[PDB]
């Protein structure tokens, strides 16, 4: 990490922004797992 | 009075997960057996 000491309140952001916006929450481990980090900011960086 | 309440409440109403889970409450099927008759009137056909 970078602010590890952020992390915690990173992570409730998550919890609660998601279950803003869809009703599913990441606690449960199914979601969490593959199915919401679909959505993140990859690292590939294209040239075009 | 009454009527406009509703439309400023509802403009800014939030979903919640619980709140989700009370309104399917009500949607879902009842303690007393029901005839469906949404679905039996949606699916019934009359011929002369």
């Amino acid at each position: 990490a970078k602010f590890p000491d952020s992390l915690s309140v990173d992570l409730k952001t998550m919890k609660d922004g998601v279950y803003r916006e869809l009703g599913l929450d990441i606690s449960l481990p199914d979601v969490m797992k593959r199915i919401a980090p679909m959505l993140y900011k990859s690292s590939k960086s294209r040239v075009v | 009075e009454v009527l406009a309440a509703a439309n400023s409440f509802a403009e800014n109403y939030s979903a919640t997960s619980q709140d989700m889970d009370l309104f399917q409450t009500l949607t879902s099927c009842t303690f007393s057996k029901e005839y469906a008759w949404k679905d039996f009137l949606n699916g019934i056909h009359c011929d002369v």
